[PDB]
């Protein structure tokens, strides 16, 4: 049936989910209520809309009714006044921020401003067999300031042989959030999708997967599709469930499929309401160019070529690269490289095909200059093959090959000083080959391979490497083959090896409590089919109850070959703690003997002073709980707070939510936390604080009396002594914490009442949390 | 709503607490959350303090219980004792709507915390294959020898799916109707076991 | 160069793969997070430390078996932070000396909502890292190739449902008329729910909730749910089967009920309880 027309107190849903509650207006209008909802442009966009993804709705003006269901396809309105609810359904395809893991850009915290320093100290002794004693020293110095969202880095070594302070690195670094981008100045480098990757001092603007949820990254197929009503759709791959959500009628777009580019073909099912279902199957194979559907990479960058090979100069120079995800599972792809003496444009084409796998192939046009000064033109095509894992278990997961013509060079070619490593034997053919075979449950057969051809000589540069890993329960066994022929020399280059791994975690009772369930038995060989082998039993795991401490012990011998034989001595322990982590190492080779030692660790100046703590990642929470002194930070090895509550992580992820928890175990007896979990969404490089408030003095349950009858549930309690409260719960009990030894406490439910006094003795101190009841007023 | 980080509490005998996540995905909501702990009947006898026993919560939000021992060994040795912890979710009372006609939600979760003494000499891992069963007229009981609760579940006498059970430690339990039998159990980790085959007496 | 491990494993000059065999936190909850530090398992040099600068990389990083389906995270290199699985190669770590130093990798990890049960099965491969090679002399590109498994389960625990709020504070429709109420379960991992109704009641078969409104209080009225058109009474266990992350709906009505004399003027305002008993 039809209603009148009004203005009708409403809470608004969208596909079922809630978004707020107004006045709404409705118009008769073509519908089956008869009536129809006035909402806006800038109202359905907030709503989750995507405006542009619907023909028309840019021409309407700001404050106009939008005629949601004739210029939305499959989009339907109901109003129920019974429960004062307003239903809306937009088909999803036409919905913006979809994604699974999504988190609005604005939450993304910067940082607080800091001061930044990693430091490496580490030596090791040597003693030889003949010639003497050596000792060595090593300084690594990681450097940092963060002003706002700048991140400026700097790295310098010092060293010492028995020494000179040799600068590394510096740059300045940030993000621009609105183009999903990263500008770095200063030392950077590019990659090495398009053109050979290039170390350089200079400019460069971005994009940065890392700002996309987890969900989107990489390349997975975009499923289109069609929901008659409201619809279930699940995923499976490989054969289990991969994706599963409800989706409103219309038609819907998933991108959000976790990349597994190898993992095999997505069974897709559609359950209706009704019952009746659609079952289809989506084919995918990737190759490492492919973009998702209507995802953009792009870089560009302009500075000086700095390799660090003193035989090449330092010529300027652009470079620009861009890769677009097309529908249909295409991708189109190119870029330039312009330099004083070298210009190259490449071009490309990819596909994932289905069936038949993934494919890319692209095009370099290089025009170049020689160190003789010589001018040369050249071309260079390759072809990328994957197909992801059969039914039959095999896996082609790269087929390579690249082809170069005679005048055809690389960037780094041109920027060499003497034309004499030779220029005048450029690399002509290169096939790469890795393909695994499933054999059974429990083994995986390797096999990959790569040749090289040359212009000049018919000298090729054979290399080939197999491989049989079984799995016997927890047992992992490994045989493999290597066989590497290169250009500038003679002769085979052979390898035979044999490793077996043992864990002994599933030798003892599940219970076992001993350190030994945290160790694993290792033995392997060498052959290497030239008269030399070499084989070694070893024991390797973690110790202390955190396991902060890494061992690993392993004695061998090795003879023939070269005629060196003798027995072999290997050893290492690492400590990672509250302040820093320490190495020692052991090496005895029957010539050589030697020692390592190393101490590492994170230092970070801030507001509230300086901090120490395992070494720094980029990405830095800075927990700050003053009062809780030797407290743990959860799943983060061997963090510990230091003696005023402060700590620096060694881990977070940014863009993301990062719970930062306490180990409320870990706890003096005499403190408690406000709040034992915090939550942070940093950026790359940020350092965000992770706030906890210590309440430190006594626990205490107090059962409250009035009357000889309890204080009723709700009262709120607070404290005259400390900063303390709480609220009265069932059998006129309250928690409190940070209490002193004897004071006063302050009741009120309706509108002061009691007030109650206590007096612990004094030996009940070590104790967790004591119980005393108090009467009260009047 | 007001979620647990976990379905089932193990209790390791000796240790001080145990920590149960309380998590609040509601950006808008502020909660009352009031936390207890009964024994097998239903009392709060005080065996296990939970605290904070009452606390707001507001927002999107994880919180940490804190389950502290206060048995002083009075608890068997030779076998798990049950308890129960329950989680009360008090909606935040308006006085926007006290003039009106109101139904309001208290929504509780309710686990069990299971009390593991020290040293059992079987490994948990392996209790659940030392099942009994005794089929009579109506009724399958279930024979359970070790010192664990068992959670057995999708327990089948054909194609007939029966009554889930709780199998006390060292003692027994039945169900319903009067084909073999094939179980499954849910262990520590709130997980299935595989699919086993039902051994008799 | 050349690089070998903690466990029995080596790559010599030139490149090639090999395995490495890793311990790992046995239990990771939902929302918390998974290390796997290498830098303690892998150790590499350089040949000609007089003469030759060495480059290294990581070049690329892939997730497998269980890391691929149950997890997400970063990748952390020599202080530098990327996303894992890779997208791209990484910046240079200089290897200067004869004398074995770590390579600066680790990896970050969080299991996302589906992972239950056992998310890494132990034996079994988790990640290929490949680590590439060149150096200040020559023209030297060499991949070093580990392949990384995991020395014992992980498990990541199953938690418990959500029961959507939907509306917090439910309005009533004046005296007589009743309403639907809204409230689904939903669970991050499929599993067995039961609930049951409880709170003060007036009547003996207990299915009538007091009238606990503080301020005028009316008689003979109180409020009754139901179920498909049938009364539920509290303290009884409604089943719910297994219930996965389609939101399940209790089905539930909100119906006035007499309770004693005539019905009096005033606000009408209860308190229910439904809880959920989780096996």
């Amino acid at each position: 049936q039809e209603l009148p027309p009004g203005t009708y107190r409403v809470d608004i849903y969208l596909n079922n989910g809630y978004m707020a509650t107004r006045d709404v207006t409705f118009n008769t209008g073509d519908s089956e209520q008869g009536i129809v909802p006035c909402l806006t442009r800038a109202q359905l966009a907030s709503m989750g809309l995507n405006t542009a993804s619907v023909a028309g709705m840019n021409l309407l003006a700001d404050d106009a009714c939008v005629p949601l269901t004739t210029m939305v396809q499959d989009a339907t309105a109901h109003l129920d006044v019974g429960q004062q609810r307003l239903n809306l359904t937009i088909p999803q395809a036409f919905m913006s921020n979809r994604a699974r893991g999504y988190i609005p850009p604005e939450l993304w915290d910067p940082g607080i401003n800091a001061g930044l320093l990693n430091y490496n100290f580490s030596g090791n002794s040597v003693q030889n067999r003949i010639g003497g004693n050596s000792h060595y020293a090593y300084l690594n110095l990681q450097s940092g300031l963060n002003i706002g969202a700048w991140r400026l880095r700097d790295n310098t070594t010092w060293s010492y042989n028995s020494n000179k302070w040799q600068h590394i690195n510096t740059w300045l670094e940030r993000d621009i959030i609105p183009l999903r981008s990263r500008l770095t100045l200063g030392d950077g480098y590019t990659q090495g999708d398009i053109f050979d990757g290039i170390n350089f001092r200079g400019a460069q603007l971005a994009s940065d997967d890392n700002m996309l949820p987890d969900s989107q990254r990489g390349f997975a197929p975009v499923i289109h599709g069609i929901a008659r009503g409201t619809a279930q759709v699940t995923i499976k791959q490989n054969g289990y469930d991969i994706y599963n959500s409800t989706v409103p009628p219309g038609p819907f777009t998933i991108n959000d499929i976790y990349a597994a580019g190898n993992s095999g073909d997505l069974q897709v099912t559609i359950k209706e309401a009704d019952g009746s279902t659609q079952i289809f199957t989506v084919p995918y194979s990737s190759v490492p160019l492919l973009q998702r559907e209507g995802h953009t990479r792009y870089s560009i960058t302009a500075g000086e070529y700095r390799s660090g090979n003193a035989q090449q100069e330092k010529p300027r120079f652009f470079q620009s690269t861009l890769l677009h995800g097309l529908p249909a599972g295409w991708t189109i792809y190119g870029g330039t490289q312009l330099a004083d003496r070298y210009r190259a444009f490449n071009f490309g084409i990819g596909k994932n095909m289905g069936a038949l796998g993934a494919l890319s192939v692209d095009m370099t046009q290089a025009n170049s200059t020689l160190p003789d000064d010589s001018q040369h033109d050249g071309q260079s095509v390759r072809f990328l093959y994957n197909k992801s894992l059969n039914e039959s278990g095999t896996n082609i997961q790269l087929v390579g090959y690249r082809y170069s013509t005679s005048g055809y060079f690389n960037f780094a070619d041109t920027t060499y000083s003497r034309m004499n490593y030779n220029l005048a034997y450029n690399k002509r053919g290169k096939l790469q080959l890795t393909v695994t075979q499933q054999l059974g449950r429990t083994s995986t057969l390797y096999l990959s391979g790569s040749h090289q051809t040359y212009w000049g000589t018919s000298n090729v540069d054979e290399q080939f490497q197999a491989g049989l890993n079984t799995a016997f329960e927890d047992i992992n066994w490994t045989l493999s083959y290597s066989l590497t022929k290169n250009a500038w020399q003679k002769g085979r280059d052979q390898m035979l090896a044999l490793n077996v791994n043992i864990p002994f975690s599933h030798w003892l009772r599940s219970d076992s409590k001993s350190q030994w369930r945290h160790a694993s038995a290792s033995y392997s060989m060498s052959h290497d089919l030239n008269g030399r082998m070499t084989n070694l039993a070893g024991v390797y795991g973690t110790l202390l109850e955190d396991n902060n401490l890494s061992y690993s012990v392993q004695t061998g011998y090795a003879g023939g070959g070269d005629g060196n034989s003798g027995s072999t001595g290997y050893a290492t322990l690492n400590y990672r703690g509250g302040y820093g982590n320490a190495n020692i190492g052991y090496s005895h080779s029957d010539d050589i003997k030697q020692l390592y030692y190393g101490v590492s660790g994170g230092v970070l100046a801030h507001a509230n002073g300086v901090t120490l703590g395992q070494p720094l990642n980029d990405t830095v929470v800075l927990v700050k709980a003053p009062g809780a002194k030797d407290a743990k930070v959860e799943n983060q090895t061997g963090v510990r707070t230091d003696w005023r509550g402060y700590a620096v992580l060694p881990y977070a992820t940014e863009y993301r939510e990062n719970r930062v928890a306490l180990d409320t175990n870990t706890l003096a007896d005499n403190v408690d936390l406000d709040n034992a979990v915090a939550n942070v969404v940093p950026t790359r490089g940020a350092i965000v604080r992770a706030e906890f408030k210590a309440r430190v003095g006594i626990k205490l349950l107090m059962t409250l009396t009035h009357n000889n009858k309890p204080l009723p549930f709700g009262a709120m309690v607070t404290s005259e002594s400390s900063q303390s409260s709480g609220i009265v719960a069932d059998n006129g009990q309250v928690y409190l914490s940070g209490m002193p030894l004897a004071g006063k406490v302050q009741v009120k439910w309706g509108e002061a009442h009691c007030v109650a006094n206590y007096q612990l003795p004094p030996e009940s101190q070590q104790q967790l949390l004591t119980q005393l009841s108090a009467e009260c007023r009047s | 709503g007001v979620a647990l980080g976990a379905t089932r509490v193990i209790y390791p005998a000796g240790q001080k607490q145990v920590q149960l996540a309380v998590t609040n995905n509601d950006e808008n909501s502020t909660y009352l959350i009031q936390s207890w702990v009964e024994n097998a009947d239903g009392v709060k006898d005080g065996r296990f303090i939970v605290t904070p026993p009452l606390f707001a919560m507001k927002g999107k939000k994880e919180n940490t219980l804190r389950i502290l021992d206060a048995t002083n060994n009075q608890l068997p040795q030779d076998r798990e004792s049950l308890f129960w912890m329950n989680v009360k979710a008090i909606p935040s009372m308006d006085k926007s709507k006290l003039t009106e006609n109101t139904l309001q939600l208290a929504i509780i979760s309710r686990i069990k915390l299971y009390y593991r003494p020290a040293k059992l000499a079987l490994p948990p891992d392996q209790a659940a294959e030392k099942l009994r069963f005794r089929r009579s007229a109506n009724s399958l009981t279930l024979i359970n020898p070790t010192p664990y609760y068992l959670t057995v579940t999708e327990l089948n006498a054909g194609t007939r799916v029966l009554e889930n059970a709780l199998v006390p430690p060292m003692g027994e339990s039945a169900v319903k109707l009067p084909s073999n039998i094939t179980y499954r159990t849910i262990n520590d980790y709130g997980a299935l076991t595989p699919k086993m085959t039902g051994v008799m007496e | 160069f050349a690089c070998k491990t903690a466990n029995g494993t080596a790559i010599p000059i030139g490149g090639g793969s090999a395995n490495v065999y890793v311990n790992l936190a046995p239990v990771v909850n939902v929302g918390q997070n998974l290390v796997v530090d290498l830098s303690t398992q892998i150790f590499c040099h350089n040949d000609y430390p007089e003469t030759i600068t060495d480059y290294v990389t990581l070049q690329r990083g892939s997730a497998y078996g269980g890391v691929l389906s149950n997890f997400s995270g970063t990748v952390k290199y020599s202080g530098s932070s990327y996303p894992f699985p890779t997208t791209s190669e990484t910046p240079r770590v200089v290897y200067n000396s004869r004398t074995d130093k770590p390579w600066p990798v680790a990896l970050y990890l969080t299991p996302v909502s589906s992972a239950g049960g056992v998310a890494i099965k132990a034996g079994s491969l988790i990640a290929v890292l490949i680590l590439r090679q060149t150096n200040n002399y020559n023209s030297d590109d060499f991949q070093f190739v580990w392949n990384i498994y995991a020395n014992n389960d992980v498990v990541v625990p199953t938690g418990g449902c959500d029961v959507s709020a939907r509306d917090v504070t439910v309005t009533l429709p004046d005296y007589r008329g009743s309403v639907p109420i809204p409230l689904t379960v939903y669970c991050a991992k499929s599993q067995n729910l039961g609930y049951y109704l409880s709170g003060t009641h007036a009547d003996a078969g207990n299915s009538i909730f007091t009238n606990t409104a503080s301020f005028s209080p009316a008689q003979g009225v109180g409020v009754q749910l139901t179920r498909n058109g049938t009364i539920i009474p509290a303290n009884n266990t409604v089943s719910l089967g297994a219930v996965g992350t389609s939101a399940v709906s209790l089905g539930l009505t909100a119906n006035y009920a007499r309770t004693g004399g005539q019905v009096t003027a005033g606000n009408v305002q209860s308190i229910i309880g439904v809880t959920f008993v989780y096996q």
